[PDB]
């Protein structure tokens, strides 16, 4: 599952 | 988990 918050976007 | 900006990218 991974989120987008802006610019920037994390995956785990 | 990794989180990517823009062309650059960074971890923790």
């Amino acid at each position: 599952e991974c989120r987008e918050y802006g610019p920037v976007k994390v995956v785990a | 988990a990794v989180c990517e900006c823009g062309p650059t990218r960074e971890c923790k």
